[PDB]
């Protein structure tokens, strides 16, 4: 019944953030499940002396639509206050377990209230068509779903409802991001389910729903190193590319040499014309394989920093990605391959997949630097998002010309 | 009675202290009949001199023209207010209307002043009447109810009506109720008499709460002249729209046209917008410009044949149409029926040079996409002057992701298509060109050329070229005395990108020429080398400039 109070950082200003435009679909969904919360006191009416508002959006994960707030404004205002004050500790066995079930615990939020102080903050807009009518207007008056205060909030219970099944299970190892339940073990996959819907009926039982993305392997993940071409007969241009492949990776990797290979094409040759391989720039080839070969070492995650993610559209559907705190040192790299489907179907789905092993790893979120117009991304991103939470992006309009994976 | 919003100021600020100015006694007494009235309906109250706040007080004394009223400067209570939910700004668009059987306008009377202010905040409001003889104290009242100019009264008008309404709402749903500034628009699909009723009934309800409707005298005329639009009950337009024109003329002219370019197609002001570049100041005028004229000309062709909207349907599709009209221009059509129009509308290009007629196509889709959301509630089906085979080849190569809905063909010229397509591969038995380009930042000179294979050679020196006009002029040589089949090789990290990019066309002269020549082209490949590592010709021709 007591609510933990709520302040923002000093000198900061609620969220003003203007709803985007919404379709008819969407819309209908978006009162259906207000006017059923608004029953259940769990968000209320409210007056124009409200300057504040957040973005709503309906997603579906579930042929039942299910509600969306972009919180992301409102934590970058209040979260960093509040997880100095009640931060939540991240294993690094989590990436070291064979299996990682991911389990939506929203509705864990609902129940305890939000400080009276702090829910004119909490206010979002249902949009309407043409204009037509002004916007439907609420705030919350429990916790909310999105925000990165509720799990630090209801932390001290989640902690006591798990208590009895981590007694039962020492070796499941348990991590809560904002909205969900990261459950990881090294069972078998058919014995792993199996504990995971004895969680599930243990927050049941505890007054937790959970729904009836998932089903991660963070033992399988591996880096992608990086890779020069093994040919038996090399063109000028094969070389001129291997020259300038070797001279990229020398701000990733120290020790790249490519004097032997660059010896190769002295003189004004045609591309076409074969070179035959000397043998020191054999050895330099050689060389710089089994230096590309060892993983790179020295990168250390900062928990000061911030992560960003990095992401280039490779063809047939194939999309590779960078995380990284600081330019030439990468903590992470990966490739996707997409079963041509929506190119912004496949980034979104590449974005969602890196943010959840972002999360497992570093229990962070990255900032997406997304190869997309953002009027494109901002109309579509919403029509196949399938997360409770949103990362932070932004939009880059330049072609990154390596493309070197 | 009805429920106040409570309202207060911003943190660090107090309510107003502005002194009267002094005001013509004729006035002064008008100002006494207009606030003694108001002290008899309750919408203001006389105060004490305990209340330290004021704000000026002015007037329009009283005439058979409409000059009988009582102003009031809020500006100053208004910076000291807190700030509010605005109320949208985004106007109903007459396309977006579904018909209906009737239609009527209701507007409320004294609007914001049957709705009671916060009593905490009426002291903020607090005014003095001027007093005739500089000798005598002036007499001082504070509003009860909304100020006609106070920040707050809009929002929180538009709020209260909304909940007087909801109840009327949930009773008639078949009902559709519009809301916008101290207008209630009420349609209904009900026969003749009922439609009627519920007006009345609504009409009876507001009263109870204090607003008063037009029920004796509706505006029934289908026909409505509302914010620039005709509302005919089948149709709709804009309202007629005037044809030596001063800078400002043009601005106005422009503005005449965008409006006119929602229903009239083919609207142009790609010319006038180009005149209207700089010169800040109204009274200076502009030189006339044939091409210019010639665009109003069109644009008076056009004007002359009267076109209408139709209201939407929701049961049919969306259809957008595009056309590329000009260069960096578009136009579009919004339609349900094969020939009646919902809507019209234009697109131009970004401001970013070096851009390709898929991209504009591509925003363009995605501009009128985002309007039909807003407008509709969902996206439209596309007629594109495209081929789903030069789509295809540009969205697959394309660095970005882009995507577009549902679309057909349309064999409309002009076709949008791509100029040229680069080799991935190295073309055998072509020249290889190894370009570089060189300038001196000091000395705005510089010079460009080749070396190839087979010992051809070239310097030419240049004037009032910075380096990267230098490495993308090297590459213009280069095409220049190529044969049909060119590769070539630069360290220019600059050139391959806007080359890479396929730019269609471009503001800057140099690049046109290059799109030019890789248009005369068969095949063209390029390929970049690091700068300075000793490399091929990338070195011989770094010296041959640079020297
Ligand atoms: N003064 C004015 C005015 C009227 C309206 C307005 O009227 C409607 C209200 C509810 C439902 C459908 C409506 O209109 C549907 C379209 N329509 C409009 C006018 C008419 O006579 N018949 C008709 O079907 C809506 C929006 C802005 N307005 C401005
Ligand atoms: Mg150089």
């Amino acid at each position: 019944i007591e609510t933990v109070p709520v302040k923002l950082k000093p000198g900061m200003d609620g969220p003003k953030v203007k709803q985007w435009p919404l379709t008819e679909e969407k819309i209908k969904a978006l009162v259906e499940i207000c006017t059923e919360m608004e029953k259940e006191g769990k968000i209320s009416k409210i007056g124009p002396e409200n300057p504040y508002n957040t973005p709503v959006f309906a997603i579906k994960k579930s042929t039942k639509w299910r509600k969306l707030v972009d919180f992301r404004e409102l934590n970058k205002r209040t979260q960093d206050f509040w997880e100095v004050q009640l931060g939540i500790p991240h294993p690094a066995g989590l990436k070291k377990k064979k299996s990682v079930t991911v389990l939506d615990v929203g509705d864990a939020y609902f129940s305890v209230p939000l400080d009276e102080d702090f829910r004119k903050y909490t206010a979002f807009t249902i949009p309407s068509i043409n204009n037509e009518t002004p916007g439907i207007r609420y705030q919350y008056n429990v916790l909310p779903q999105g925000w990165k205060g509720s799990p630090a909030i209801f932390q001290s219970s989640m902690t006591k409802i798990l208590e009895p099944f981590k007694k039962q299970n020492p070796d499941i190892v348990i991590y809560q991001y904002m909205d969900d339940l990261y459950v990881g073990s090294d069972l078998e996959i058919g014995q792993h389910r199996t504990k995971i819907e004895e969680l599930r009926q243990h927050l049941l039982r505890w007054g937790l729903t959970t729904p009836d993305g998932y089903e991660l392997h963070p033992d399988k993940w591996t880096v992608q190193p990086i890779v020069l071409p093994e040919k038996d007969s090399w063109t000028v241009n094969d070389i001129q590319k291997l020259v300038g492949k070797l001279n990229w990776a020398s701000q990733i990797y120290p020790g790249i040499k490519v004097r032997q290979l660059s010896k190769l094409l002295r003189g004004t040759k045609a591309l076409t014309e074969v070179i035959p391989l000397t043998e020191e720039a054999e050895l330099e080839l050689a060389e710089n394989r089994e230096i590309l070969k060892e993983p790179v070492h020295g990168v250390y995650y900062d928990p000061s920093k911030d992560l960003i993610a990095e992401i280039q559209k490779q063809g047939q559907g194939q999309w590779t990605y960078q995380i990284y705190q600081e330019p030439f040192k990468n903590l992470k790299t990966g490739k996707y391959a997409r079963m041509h489907t929506n190119d912004v179907k496949q980034l979104t789905e590449a974005v969602q997949k890196i943010t959840t092993e972002s999360i497992v790893i570093w229990g962070k979120t990255p900032k997406f630097k997304l190869p997309i117009q953002k009027e494109t991304w901002e109309t579509w991103w919403t029509e196949y998002w399938q997360a409770t939470w949103i990362p932070e992006w932004e939009f880059v309009n330049t072609p990154p010309l390596v493309k070197l994976w | 009675p009805i429920e106040t919003v409570p309202v207060k100021l911003k943190p660090g600020m107090d309510g107003p202290k502005v002194k009267q100015w002094p005001l013509t006694e004729e006035k002064i007494k008008a100002l006494v009949e207009i606030c003694t009235e108001m002290e008899k309906e309750g919408k203001i109250s006389k105060i004490g001199p305990e209340n330290p706040y004021n704000t000026p007080v002015f007037a329009i004394k009283k005439k058979d023209s409409t000059k009988w009223r009582k102003l009031v400067d809020f500006r100053e209570l208004n910076k000291r207010t807190q700030d509010f939910w605005e109320v949208q700004l985004g106007i109903p668009h007459p396309a977006g209307l579904k018909k209906k059987k009737s239609a009527t306008v209701l507007d409320v009377g004294d609007a914001y002043f049957s709705v009671p202010l916060d009593e905490d905040f009426r002291k903020y409001t607090a005014f003095t009447i001027p007093s005739i003889n500089n000798e005598t104290p002036g007499i001082r009242y504070q509003y009860n109810v909304l100020p006609q100019g106070w920040k707050g009264s809009p929002a929180i008008f538009q709020s209260s009506m909304t909940k007087i309404l909801e109840p009327f709402a949930a009773q008639n749903p078949d009902i559709v109720i519009c809301q916008y500034m101290d207008d209630l628009y009420v349609g209904s699909d009900l026969e003749i008499g009922q439609h009627r009723t519920k007006i009345e009934e609504l009409r009876q309800h507001l009263l109870r709460w204090g607003l008063t409707t037009p029920d004796k005298k509706h505006q029934k005329e289908p026909p409505f002249l509302w914010m620039g639009y005709e509302l005919h009950p089948d149709k709709w337009t804009v309202q007629p729209i005037v044809l030596s024109w001063t800078v400002n003329d043009i601005q106005k002219l422009v503005g005449k046209l965008n409006w006119a370019s929602q229903i009239y197609p083919g609207i142009k002001v790609r010319q006038l917008s180009k005149l209207l570049r700089g010169t800040k100041a109204l009274t200076e005028v502009i030189p006339l410009t044939e091409e210019a004229e010639l665009e109003l000309a069109e644009n008076r062709e056009i004007l002359k044949e009267p076109v209408h909207g139709v209201y939407y349907d929701p049961s049919k599709d969306l259809i957008a149409e595009i056309q590329k009209q000009g260069q960096g221009q578009w136009t579009y059509q919004i339609y349900q029926e094969p020939f009646k129009n919902l809507k019209t509308g234009k697109y131009a290009r970004m401001r970013g040079a070096h851009t390709n007629d898929v991209k504009q196509l591509t925003e363009a889709v995605q501009k009128i996409t985002t309007e039909s959301i807003v407008i509709w509630g969902k996206t439209p089906k596309f007629k594109l002057p495209i081929q789903k085979e030069t789509w295809e080849t540009w969205w697959t190569e394309y660095w970005q992701a882009t995507w577009i809905p549902e679309w057909e063909f349309v064999n409309t010229p002009p076709l949008v298509k791509l100029w040229y397509q680069l080799e991935k591969e190295p073309i055998v038995g072509a020249e290889t060109f190894y370009v570089d380009g060189a300038a001196n930042r000091e000395t705005k000179l510089g010079k460009a050329g080749y070396v190839t294979n087979k010992g051809r050679q070239k310097v030419v020196p240049l004037t009032n070229t910075t380096n990267q006009k230098t490495e993308l002029q090297a590459i213009y040589l280069a095409l220049q005395d190529s044969g049909l089949e060119v590769n070539i090789v630069t360290d220019s990290q600059y050139a391959l990108g806007i080359i890479q990019a396929q730019p269609d066309k471009s503001e800057s002269e140099l690049v046109n020429q290059i799109i030019e020549q890789l248009i005369k082209k068969e095949k063209v490949y390029l390929a970049w080398v690091p700068a300075h590592k000793g490399i091929g010709g990338n070195e011989q021709v770094d010296k041959l400039v640079s020297a």
